[PDB]
């Protein structure tokens, strides 16, 4: 156009704001979404809506219900109020039960303020909790609560829920409990954290706090002593109102009690069958065993003829942790995602008592998900479509063929859609589809019979009709050949770029472990108001170690975090502005956790490439970062197996050569992920060495620095370092 | 001539991985009377009847005895599965044996000890990586490697032992995880008769 | 013209040094001085020296020797090496003693390590040291040690030392000890912990230690619970080796034990007579109390008839605590300085069982200190001469008629020499003179009998040839009217200073109580720099609440701290820019500590007179300092007291405001001083409010951001900001 | 009737400043059976011999009776000063009196307190801005003002005691200040027996 652009206030007022549909499956063909407060019922079949619960039916409540969660049976919802963050996804809150059909709020054994967690079995109204570290199960939402375990310690016993190191980087979320399918047994994990180390930083919290709060937290630093896992299964149809309850232990294998080891997954098959995955510290070991349920002896016993070994030679297990199983609907067989011996990870058929797998998927490219499993197909995610790793579709494979796959998402809006999200219902009836990009999201809706579009949830024209006069930024998603292999980058460039006039260029970076900065997504992003407004160039590369595309490239970091990821984004620079619409005399850098790592690595390595960069909570030195993640690809900080290069990639070797570059160091005090000692030892290096730069932090910040207030000061004191060392007015 | 039934009735009984044996030669046996001691519960027998045991001529009378909970009595029959038979105790059947899991009554001079023990892992942890998980089972009326471990119960239920297997023994490591049942009102023992013939005009005799 | 500035990297690397002459009065006419680190004696009448120990007899001990303590009779040398620092004045270090006599190394029963504070008697050669927090003896170098006190717990009790609040804000050093006149009394004071908050802060030390350290000190903030003192006396010479030493106490005076109370002050009269100095805790009420010693029974009397009360009606008492008395020979009367009906500190001559004293001295003018007393004169050092409150002098006064006073310095170099300070000998025979401005610092010796300058030993004229090759800055002491009122200010002239042209203004502030940063002493400061090299004009002003000219200019800021004294700043700056040499659009202010404070207070005022301004370790809230200074002058911060105004006088509440300056705020992480989290929660309030400011944090820096790389960092990071915000190249 | 002195015999013995006083009419004693009880280190008389004080005819007997260490005996010495004479003790000599600084053997059935105790200070708080501080001496053979403070004790050695006044009492806050004596081996008392005669009332004859 030549009248509004996207601005930074475009951003942080999120004045275009994207449309989503988020359904909850109910059923088969019954679906529940919230429209105009109003929590509704959607019949699959007929589109025909109704009022589920309405919205003034609690406006008599007298507290901020932050969520919600109905049991699998409609009688009864989960009203959660006084949420009190504390991790990624840790948090307390208390909460009331309010019955549906009978319109009452349950009052009697109510859920004690502070829980922990809490979770529906997946059939049924049967509720169990955590309170003080301790496991309570409710079989009935009016009946008193039966205690299972009695073991719970502030920060020593953690029993079904996770620690820091396990919340974070092993199971992505903090309950350790796993309910058995029909509801009869709950499965709950052990932690034990009494040699792990704490971290210790300030809280100052409100001016009304006269002396600082000390936060202690363990934390499993690099080498450090890690925590110990144990597993506990309970058969919560047997509890009885006069004894104590009795939990069975499933010891881990013989093959991971020699040394140290995690319980990294737990997927139940059937109903007296459950899958365990342990992976030892040394993340190149995977084997995963197989329990039945033992009527005469009420034990669980697990054959070693069960047992199926997953290690590599060149790397890691899996993506960032070995894959879960899905089991067929008796038991027998399942379907995993394994690297193919060329490198691509693809679907493998196994027989639990054979320990060998014929891959029923193979080229390449890579899966990246099972999503349902039927009696007769099996559905997955890929990037396969045009050979674009940055792509994601739905495909359709035969139980009976395996050469019958289907492209079931794409060719449906080719030009607008190449990035997919399945949502399926129970039984894999319907299925709902999200498109993220290139365009607008699309939200459509299908029926897994004969591939039936039959609804359009939301198309976002209400966006398009705003966007239409603002001058977007274009995305164009293209590759380039080094050293005989295919890495790709992307660029957002300015609206009306001209392919002849010299612009600044901001190198985005992440480059972590199995990372891709380069897809198809459409985003309302900082990155959109630089192009939008300042007209830079902001451009990402996957490079060595980026993920989804085969193990060779992945596994050219091991035992290496520092070296061929950072030089990746360095050259990569030359052959940006080498393409001849760059001002090779203005190129920034920027990033946030692995990416200011780094970007601080790349502005102190004496490449003469950059001018300027900006690094958020960085790390410094890997053995300031936890175990489970760091040892993954760097192995132990000892003299024997990988110490030389755990000194030899500190940002804090790399200080003499920030006399060259414009720093921004910034770093929130309360990150309980990369501590604020990675960056309060980088500016002793820089001060210790003669180098000025610019540093901010945040007070009481996190990792995400992503307070209403903290959000927009952050981005609004990174433009104008950007602006400056641009020279742009 | 008055065959010592008595060791069998004082003290603590071992546990099930580390059975005793009683073997009987040029004695008399009343075999009427031990089982009247006890509150038998099965006299399960291969080869021979179990009143046919009790009155016979034999060269050795070999009596195992154990503490056996009731509970698992699933898992002491033949050919069956389950850690008790792989890692524990397998009853031999090359000769008549007879097999009794008894509780005893209140006053017998056995005490009970703090609780029941089995082993539930017995491999031998070896290979180029400490990959190949190689299950060590017992012959029939064989001890476990794992034996020496704790022969006398586990601390609790899930113990993980761990030692280095010599060169005798080859491969690597050895590890195994135990089992422990609570007490019931009373000790149920086990027992497992075994009698041989041969030509030396036999000996023991009722 | 052609000629060199003084730059940035010559106050940096100190390029131009003062010379000075510090001497040790070891006699009544004999000196010690260090030269060419050799020790010298010189005999005062005559001049000739002597060699006391060469710079080459401690070269074999493998040791850097840190520091050095000669005993009195000159026996023994203490050496003082591995030099950590704590605090502001404590520290801890290991001791070597060097017999001078015998030649040798003191090597039986040597100091242990991790000695705290190590003093000699004041005649003689006996040895008082602080371990563990107890109290050790020595009547030789090389013989066993009595211990003294067995009370000693780290963090708990303080026998012999003093903890934070009372080394930082009351006695101004470690030591808790004090010797009698000729050794035969050790007089200690004891230091109660237990239920004093703790503030907590992390330390992250070298690159390799993995998990930061918490550092935890017993810090009394505003209104927290305080220490409790206890004060013991023991005989030196009554130390049996077989029986554990006896101290007898010394109880507070019953109009102190009613409430917390401090001890302020401990002054030995006679070899057996002590005065202690008590003070509520409300400091606006002071008992000084006189104690004996009888033999008879081992004990010691504080007769009631004796106590003195120092009380004010419109302040605290004192500048920072009640003055030291100054006792005649027999120790029956002492002149003490204390303010006057008119609120003018002078000299009053008290009996010691008289209630009423006599004033000697009166005049719109302050007595600063009593140097000596003989049997015929009093010596002084007042701010007398030519009504500059500013300037320091000596001056003695007959005490047979107080009429008759004379002036010893005022006319010896009046346009050199404004700011004396004076050593006198043993008996007061002979006296140093010490000249610190506005000339280059000039030292002379004289005596005492007829006034007679004897010889000059030190007048920096090697430093003046060097000083000429550069364009030196000048230096305007003037006053203006406020209120029909003087108040005096000081500037920085450029060289080659041009009343026609227009200059950018800093305003260096403190403005704390009892301040004074308008004086004519001789500094090599930043300020030079800014104003030889940058043309810069560096002002200072010393409004309501400083010191040296009367109580209604200093108790004005009584419970009422962030009021006059940030008011009084941006009027002198109004008042500043009306002349016709400022541009009054390149004003700016700097401070430190208070001068932060106020910095910051005034940069959110809204008075548009500054364009900028630098924060650096900033008191931001009185709730979060110590108790001792804060409730000096603001009292508890209790409803029922003066909580209204400590909420009143927050910079936090002036976050707004700071929308219309460019604001940099720097701190230290491991400050005890003014702790980070002051800091902390200045920049959190500018984040939740919308402003955008510069920010710096220094790494396991302290309140003084003392280490050569920081204070160079620092100094050259301020630097830039002042020149980007005065349009400088 | 005999005079009995068992409350000087059994039990846990007072404090120097919580001193027990026993007055003794119409009865009749046999003093060097007491002292027999005992391993007397003093025994000085002021006004009556210390024989004669054993053969009298009185009108009435009073005895002071308290721990004391021995190793403060100089304290309690006619005309001395010091802490015990101002705040705690100080021994009437208006009647013929004798004192007695005794140990008793464990043969005895009387306790050991857990330390010796005496007041260290004991002064009155008023006037403007509580600035008078008047010390609150005893007169002879008094108690003093600041024995209710701690009639059992002190808890540690320069425990400070603090509390209002009533106008009977003078007025102001009391304060008072308790010093600590580590106890000894055995038990060391201090005995203050006094007499009074009258003009024709001596009915406290001794024993025969
Ligand atoms: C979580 O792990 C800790 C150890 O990391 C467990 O605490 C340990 O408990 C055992 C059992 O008493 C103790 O170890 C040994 O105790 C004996 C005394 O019986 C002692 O002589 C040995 O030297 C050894 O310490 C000990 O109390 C303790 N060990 C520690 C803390 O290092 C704890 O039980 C575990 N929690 C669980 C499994 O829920
Ligand atoms: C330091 O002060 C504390 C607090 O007054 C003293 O501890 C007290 O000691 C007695 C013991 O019964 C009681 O007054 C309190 O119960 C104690 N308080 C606490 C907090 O423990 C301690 O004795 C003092 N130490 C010294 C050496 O004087
Ligand atoms: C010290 O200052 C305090 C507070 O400024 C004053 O104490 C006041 O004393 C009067 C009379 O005793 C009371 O009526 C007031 O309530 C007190 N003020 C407060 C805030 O409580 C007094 O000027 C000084 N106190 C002494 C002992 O000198
Ligand atoms: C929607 O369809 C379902 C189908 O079972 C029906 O039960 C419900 O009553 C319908 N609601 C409306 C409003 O038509
Ligand atoms: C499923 O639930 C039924 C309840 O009817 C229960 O009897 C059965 O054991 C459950 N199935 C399992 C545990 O596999
Ligand atoms: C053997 O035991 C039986 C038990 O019923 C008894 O009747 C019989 O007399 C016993 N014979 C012996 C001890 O010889
Ligand atoms: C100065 O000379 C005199 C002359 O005898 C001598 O006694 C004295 O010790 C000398 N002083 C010094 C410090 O050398
Ligand atoms: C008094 O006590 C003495 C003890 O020495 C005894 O000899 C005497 O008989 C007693 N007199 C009495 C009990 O009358």
């Amino acid at each position: 156009d030549s009248r509004k652009t996207y601005t930074l206030t475009d951003y942080l007022k999120n004045t275009y704001r994207l449309k989503l549909y988020s359904l909850r499956w109910i059923s088969d063909h019954e679906y529940l979404y919230k429209q105009e407060n109003n929590i509704l019922v959607f019949n699959a079949e007929y589109g025909n809506s109704s009022v589920f619960l309405e919205n003034s039916t609690f406006d008599e409540f007298g507290h901020s219900i932050n969520d919600y969660s109905i049991s699998p049976d409609g009688q009864f919802i989960l009203l959660e109020y006084n949420y009190v963050k504390q991790w990624r996804h840790s948090y307390t809150a208390s909460y009331d039960i309010y019955d549906l059909n009978k319109r009452q709020l349950i009052t009697e054994e109510r859920i004690p303020n502070n829980t922990q967690w809490v979770t529906w079995s997946p059939v049924g109204h049967k509720l169990a909790y955590v309170w003080n570290n301790d496991i309570y199960v409710k079989i009935e939402p009016n009946l008193p609560s039966y205690r299972i375990t009695w073991t719970g310690k502030e920060d020593i016993i953690y029993n079904g829920i996770t620690d820091w190191v396990y919340e974070e980087e092993v199971f992505s979320a903090y309950s350790a409990l796993w309910w058995s399918p029909n509801g009869t047994f709950l499965a709950y994990a052990q932690f034990n954290d009494t040699e792990v180390p704490l971290i210790e930083y300030s809280f100052y919290s409100d001016e009304s706090l006269q002396y600082p709060k000390t936060v202690r937290v363990p934390y499993p630093k690099a080498g450090a002593v890690n925590p110990t896992v144990k597993f506990f299964v309970v058969n919560t149809d047997s509890l009885s109102s006069v004894t104590n309850a009795t939990s069975i232990q499933i010891t881990a294998p013989a093959s991971m009690l020699i040394g140290d080891h995690y319980l990294c997954d737990v997927t139940w098959a059937t109903q007296e069958r459950i899958s365990l995955q342990w992976l030892r510290r040394i993340q190149n070991y995977s084997v995963m065993d197989i329990c039945d349920y033992d009527e005469s002896s009420g034990r669980w016993n697990c054959l070693v003829a069960r047992q199926h070994i997953e290690m590599s030679t060149t790397g890691w297990v899996g993506r960032f942790r070995p894959s879960e199983p899905h089991f067929t609907l008796d038991g027998n067989s399942f379907y995993k995602i394994i690297s193919n011996e060329e490198g691509y990870r693809h679907i493998c058929y196994f027989q639990i008592d054979k320990k060998d797998c014929t891959f029923i998927t193979k080229g390449t490219w890579e899966v990246i998900g099972i999503e349902a499993l039927t009696s007769d197909y099996l559905y997955y995610i890929s990037n396969e479509y045009k050979g674009m790793p940055g792509g994601r579709n739905l495909y359709k494979i035969q139980l009976s063929d395996y050469t019958k796959v289907t492209c079931l998402s794409c060719e449906l809006n080719p030009e607008r859609c190449q990035y997919y999200s399945v949502s399926f219902s129970k039984e894999a009836k319907y299925y709902q589809l999200r498109c993220s990009g290139p365009g607008l999201p699309l939200y459509t809706l299908h029926s897994s019979v004969n591939d039936k579009g039959l609804r359009v949830l939301e198309d976002n024209s209400a966006l398009d009709k705003m966007l239409q006069n603002v001058q977007m930024p274009s995305k164009k998603l293209d590759f380039i050949i080094l050293n005989e292999t295919k890495f790709w980058y992307q660029m957002i460039l300015p609206p009306h770029f001209d392919k002849s006039k010299k612009y600044p260029l901001l190198l985005d970076v992440y480059a972590g472990p199995c990372s891709q900065k380069a897809d198809t997504v459409f985003r309302l992003n900082w990155a959109t108001y630089l192009a939008s407004t300042e007209n830079i160039i902001v451009a990402s590369f996957d490079g060595r170690g980026s993920g989804y595309q085969g193990d060779k490239i992945m596994h050219a970091i091991n035992r290496r975090l520092g070296t061929f990821e950072v030089e990746d984004q360095i050259e990569a620079a030359r052959q940006f502005s080498k393409m001849g619409f760059v001002d090779n005399k203005r190129i920034a850098i920027w990033g946030w956790s692995y990416g200011g790592y780094v970007t601080s690595m790349v502005l102190g390595s004496g490449s003469g490439v950059f001018k300027c960069g900006i690094a958020v909570a960085p790390v410094s030195r890997w053995e300031y970062y936890d175990s489970v993640y760091t040892e993954r690809y760097m192995g132990l900080p000892t003299p024997e197996d990988n110490l030389d290069h755990y000194r030899n990639s500190t940002v804090m070797s790399r200080a003499e050569n920030f006399k060259q570059v414009e720093y921004l160091l910034i770093h929130g005090t309360a990150d309980d992920n990369v501590h604020f000692q990675q960056s309060a030892q980088i500016s002793k290096a820089l001060v210790d060495v003669g180098v000025d730069f610019q540093a901010m932090w945040y007070t009481d910040e996190d990792h995400g620095i992503a307070s209403s207030t903290a959000h927009q000061h952050i981005y609004t004191h990174m433009s104008h370092f950007i602006k400056q060392c641009f020279s742009l007015p | 001539k008055e065959c010592d039934f008595t060791p069998m009735l004082v003290g603590v009984p071992p546990q099930v991985y580390n059975f005793k044996r009683l073997v009987f030669t040029n004695c008399n046996y009343n075999l009427t009377k031990l089982l009247s001691l006890f509150m038998v519960n099965e006299f399960s027998c291969n080869g021979i009847s179990p009143d046919a045991i009790a009155r016979g001529c034999y060269s050795s009378l070999t009596v195992d005895y154990f503490a056996y909970p009731l509970s698992m009595r699933s898992y002491i029959q033949p050919g069956s599965a389950g850690d008790i038979s792989l890692y524990n105790y397998k009853q031999s059947f090359a000769n008549p044996t007879c097999r009794v899991l008894a509780t005893a009554p209140a006053n017998l001079t056995l005490t009970k000890p703090s609780a029941y023990g089995y082993f539930q892992k017995c491999s031998r942890v070896s290979g180029e990586h400490n990959s190949v998980e190689t299950p060590l089972y017992i012959n029939p009326g064989e001890y476990s490697i794992c034996r020496s471990f704790s022969p006398y119960g586990f601390s609790e239920d899930g113990e993980v032992f761990r030692r280095q297997l010599t060169q005798y023994e080859g491969g690597g490591i050895l590890v195994g995880v135990g089992a422990k049942l609570a007490m019931t009102d009373k000790l149920e023992m086990g027992f497992i008769i075994s009698v041989q013939y041969g030509t030396d005009t036999n000996s023991v005799c009722p």
